């Protein structure tokens, strides 16, 4: 659903701490103006794919505590407030089965400081300009707007989409999801103690697939690799000569005179720009890549989670009768009820 | 319903008349063609490493073998900011392709046709939506199917006439506590349930 | 302001005529046949009468 | 955007002035360049003395006007601890004339003099408002010593009035000097050293490294200006490139901490190397 | 040491902070590099001990604030430090100063990142509030229970693409 | 004027065309230049 | 922006001193070349996509 959101400052990456670069930096004019709109026009739209997917509806709907849903166990997709984020099991399971960076956007200066890590790539890049813009969405918020979407999926149906919420128990929201996958609701009833072991069986399956299995969120994890390489890699693309006489900025300044240091620092400034230029052409490309599936997951949350899916193999295969939103690091993780 | 849905047109005036930043969305579109054709104006301003921005300039002052060396780096500089536009024009070109191809799919399942796809043309029970002609875009104006006005009713699976379960062939089983009633999902109308 | 590591003085006597000829690839009776500097020389010439 | 020495604003300017018994002409510095600003009302910023030392031992610029013509001079002057300009004896037939020339006592080695065409100032004493505002852009890069005028009347009493104005240069002044220190004269007068001072004011401010946004009218006259270095706030004006910000967030830079001072580390030899071998 | 200074270290001159470390240098060793190939540590020659170079400007700077034409009153958000740099308050983002904490959450006016928004309302300055989920309704629901509505209304809802 | 020539004012080569304008040039200034960089405007230097 | 386009020229014309004046020109003018044209194939694969 969304992304690493990345503001690299353009004045501190090319011109590392140094006033004779930025005097010759601001020559350039509106070179850091036009790659700063680009990430930020990234940091608008990636708020706003997690806001089309998750948020859908006005009003945040909870389960009551009398639970009466006819043998069907909902408390591995419910939230628990015994955890200090109110999570699920299986959106516990998803947070911890994906490498994520140190908790909490806020690294002190003094942690990079006072602790020099051998190889650490979180302060290494926040000493070149590479800044990591926190998301409006939290993972606590996004458990609760998962859980506000699947609140009225068990109680009220599918109405909950299409206007106020209008509740209906679950022994008759199976009936007439059956009715539109063209299944007589008569099936049901008669198998209502099987249909209700069939399905909490298929959750235990849930649970044998992910904590098992770390290999099923790695398309996930794969949008975490890809932001956290090209961000270590514009760490690396600082170590190349450009074609000058070397790749640190403040040797050419105990080196060279103005007259013959603008012949090599122009060429260390043209070597990071370039490079900056080559990395926000990765993200807007892979921003394209996140924002087409954001408009697929919306399209499978409309659809598919607050509505039933006429649409054949779309929400996996079997005929589709409802699925569920979980809360995933940067995404989204449905379960498919299928027929 | 056409009392209610006259009063709805009406709500469109209201909305685009009084409020401007409705259609934000393709003043965005816009902006961002107006400001990036205002942007690459700008970046013929930029010196590029060489002594000065201006072709005139090195034209007037060196010697084509000095010169070489001067315009070849504001030959770089604007052929790499071409290089940065299209870049940004083919990103946004795709980003408006997709929506165009969201629009075709929202022209032809949702105005040729009926959207069976919930919540995918608005809030509410899609029934048709009308095509208007926007700026580099399109407005649609969907008809939907929205409850306002409901009540609490109690009700059951199945009924036990002669010891056999009775299940409804389209629709539901209400009551008002005295009597059980048949009627429909989206709109109670109670009738005898034969 | 910028200081060296290891410093090492170049002392000879050569003709008046081949003096631009200590320079990083040119070519001579001096530079191409003897004293030849590298291609990656980062140093300084001091010549004098 | 400009890119230059210039003075930033809200920034800490100095408080002198001259009245009947605060006479002030200190010492300041100029390490990297002074902005001037004065409101008049009867000529009493007469000019000043650039200088290293303020000595004869040192090459000084000499900017003075002594109500006939402009004297620029540069030459090795005899510094004296107090320079003015006094005038005399008003009671009957007052007419505002000079007796005395009393900002060097001598004055050699002269290596450029500017005399402007002769003109009649008047000087005559004011009461109430300042009805003169004269500005100037004192900065001396690569020995080329740029000067920035801009006369504009206004009608004040007190503290420096928030306002614009773009100030234009006059001449350009080929010194060829270091300047680190300079006073500024000033005009007595009394109904040698039971003199009085008439109201006057003037403010100094230290140029600075800074970055300004230029906007021009259709004439070509500035009509507001930005400093990058304020707050954030005006730093977005710099990254979007407009004086109106949206109503959004716009990641401008990251906080900057500026070094306190240089550090030099080398290693300790007393050894010269053996140049004479 | 502990200070962002203009060090020198053999010629080489940068802007950087000198502190101690448990890096041990060969003696043949002088300069410690980086990935980004930048001077990440030097050896003092006169006495035997080892300075690392962590480089200044550190700590993004987010711009919280409403139009020009509203008003000049403008809130600081300061990524990946505290409140010691510097109506002064800590949120999830970083430190935010010049946004007074309020404990009504609204709807999100302004988006600025880690579950917080701001907004300029009422003496009018910068609110910081966190963002609302939405008004939060509780659906009575059993197993004989059922809304089913007897009118509805029709409303025409406006999608606006490129 | 008005005619698409190779101008030179004050040793600047170009090609342009010359027309009268409404802009008042300060008497330090000479050369009027665009958003662009490139000089859009000159001043006649012998006559006014 | 060199004096030729072909490699095998300025290795066979200049010193290593002139030709990294020269080469480094050709490698940028190459590499932005696969710069532009790795971002004309992500475009592109984004379309098929």
């Amino acid at each position: 659903v969304s992304m690493t959101k990345t503001s690299v400052d353009c004045t501190m990456y090319i011109c590392g701490d140094s006033t004779e670069c930025s005097n010759l930096l601001l020559q350039y004019g509106s070179f850091c103006t036009q790659l700063n709109r680009a990430l930020t026009g990234i940091a608008v739209e990636q708020d706003k794919n997690t806001q089309e997917v998750f948020a859908q509806v006005k009003q945040i709907y909870k389960t009551p505590p009398i639970k009466d849903f006819g043998g069907f166990n909902f408390s591995q997709i419910l939230p628990d407030p015994s955890k200090p984020s109110k999570r699920s099991f299986i959106e516990d399971l998803l947070f911890n089965k994906v490498t994520l960076a140190d908790a909490g956007f806020i690294k002190q200066y003094g942690d990079c400081l006072g602790d020099i890590a051998a190889r650490d790539l979180i302060c290494a890049q926040k000493f070149n300009g590479l800044t990591v813009l926190p998301p409006l969405l939290t993972d606590e918020m996004i458990a609760q707007y998962t859980s506000a979407l699947l609140a009225g999926t068990i109680t009220s149906g599918w109405t909950f989409g299409a206007g106020a919420a209008l509740q209906i128990p679950f022994a008759m929201q199976m009936a007439y999801r059956f009715n539109g996958i063209g299944v007589t609701q008569n099936v049901l009833y008669e198998n209502q103690k099987l249909i209700a072991n069939q399905f909490n069986s298929a959750i235990g399956k849930i649970q044998d697939s992910l904590s098992s299995t770390a290999s099923a969120l790695g398309k996930l994890q794969d949008v975490v690799n890809q932001n956290a390489q090209a961000l270590n890699t514009l760490v690396k693309q600082l170590s190349s000569n450009f074609g000058a006489i070397s790749s640190v900025l403040n040797d050419i300044l105990s080196r060279l005179d103005p007259p013959e240091a603008e012949v090599q620092i122009d060429r260390l400034i043209t070597g990071r720009l370039q490079s900056l230029q080559t990395y926000v052409t990765q993200q807007l490309i892979r921003a394209a890549e996140i924002r087409a599936s954001a408009n697929l997951a919306a399209t499978k949350m409309s659809e598919c989670v607050l509505g039933q899916s006429k649409r054949v193999d779309f929400c996996g295969k079997g005929y589709h009768l409802m699925s569920f939103p979980q809360s995933a690091p940067h995404g989204v993780v449905f379960l498919h009820v299928t027929y | 319903i056409a009392n209610q849905f006259n009063s709805a047109i009406g709500k469109i005036q209201d909305s685009l008349s009084s409020t401007a930043s409705a259609l934000g969305k393709l003043q965005d579109v816009v902006n961002q063609n107006a400001q990036a054709l205002n942007t690459l104006v700008k970046q013929l301003s930029s010196n590029f490493g060489a002594i000065s921005s201006v072709l005139n300039d090195i034209l007037s002052r060196l010697d084509p073998p000095e010169a070489e060396v001067q315009i070849d780096r504001l030959i770089t500089g604007r052929l790499q900011s071409l290089q940065t536009y299209v870049t940004q024009q083919l990103i946004r070109a795709a980003e408006i392709r997709a929506s165009a191809n969201l629009a075709a799919t929202k022209m032809s399942e949702c105005v040729l046709g009926q959207s069976k796809r919930v919540d995918f043309c608005g809030k509410g029970y899609h029934l048709m939506s009308f095509p208007q002609s926007a700026p580099h875009g399109v407005v649609f104006l969907h008809v939907t199917y929205v409850p306002a006005q409901e009540k609490n009713f109690t009700t059951a699976p199945a009924i036990c006439h002669d010891g056999k379960a009775h299940f409804p062939r389209e629709g539901v089983f209400v009551s008002n506590g005295t009597h059980w009633f048949v009627t429909q999902r989206n709109f109670y109308e109670p009738q005898i349930i034969t | 302001d910028l200081c060296f590591t290891n410093v090492y003085a170049d002392s000879f006597v050569i003709r008046g005529d081949e003096v631009r000829q200590i320079a990083p690839g040119q070519t001579g009776k001096i530079a191409d046949y003897n004293y030849k500097l590298p291609d990656d020389f980062t140093g300084c010439v001091i010549a004098w009468n | 955007s400009t890119q230059d020495l210039f003075l930033p604003f809200f920034s800490n300017v100095t408080w002198f002035h001259a009245i009947h018994k605060r006479f002030d002409n200190p010492v300041l510095p100029f390490n990297d360049g002074v902005y001037f600003a004065s409101t008049e009302k009867s000529n009493i910023i007469r000019g000043w003395i650039f200088g290293t030392t303020l000595d004869s031992k040192t090459q000084s610029l000499l900017i003075v006007n002594n109500a006939t013509n402009v004297v620029i001079k540069v030459c090795e002057f005899q510094f004296c601890n107090d320079p003015f300009l006094g005038v005399y004896y008003h009671k009957n037939n007052k007419s505002w004339m000079e007796s005395e020339f009393r900002v060097y006592s001598s004055a050699n080695n002269c290596t450029f003099e500017y005399v402007s065409q002769p003109f009649l100032m008047d000087l005559e004493g004011k009461q109430g408002n300042f009805k003169n505002l004269r500005e100037f852009v004192f900065k001396n890069i690569d020995g080329y010593f740029k000067i920035y005028s801009k006369h504009t009347p206004i009608n004040l009493v007190r503290d420096l009035p928030q306002g614009f104005s773009a100030l234009e240069p006059l001449v350009d002044l080929p010194i060829g000097i270091n300047i680190t220190r300079f006073q500024t004269l000033l005009a007595l007068h009394r109904s040698s050293s039971g003199w009085t001072a008439g109201a006057a004011a003037y403010y100094v401010g230290y140029l600075q490294p800074r970055t300004f946004l230029l906007k021009y009218n259709e004439n070509g006259t500035i009509t507001d200006a930005v400093d990058c270095a304020l707050d954030p706030l005006s730093e977005t004006k710099c990254t979007l490139k407009s004086f109106t910000v949206e109503k959004g967030i716009y990641q401008t830079s990251n906080f900057r901490v500026q070094p306190t001072e240089s550090i030099v580390r080398f290693p300790n030899i007393t050894n010269l190397c053996p140049f004479g071998e | 040491k502990n200070k962002c200074v203009n060090f020198n270290f053999n010629g080489l001159t940068g802007t950087g902070v000198l502190t101690e470390s448990n890096k041990k240098f060969l003696p043949f060793q002088q300069f410690g590099r980086d990935i980004a190939d930048t001077t990440d540590a030097v050896r003092d020659p006169q006495t035997l001990e080892i300075l690392d170079i962590t480089p200044c400007s550190f700590g993004g700077v987010s711009v919280i604030t409403p139009g020009t034409n509203t008003s000049n009153q403008v809130a600081v958000l300061y990524q990946d430090v505290n409140c010691t740099e510097v109506n002064v308050f800590q949120t999830r983002a970083g430190c935010l100063i010049g946004a007074e904490h309020v404990n009504n959450s609204y709807e999100c006016d302004i988006p600025i990142g880690a579950g917080i928004c701001a907004s300029y309302q009422t003496s009018q300055s910068i609110i910081a509030y966190t963002m609302s989920l939405g008004a939060e309704n509780s659906v009575a629901y059993s197993n004989n229970s059922i809304a089913i509505p007897t009118n509805f209304t029709i409303s025409v809802t406006t999608e606006i693409l490129p």
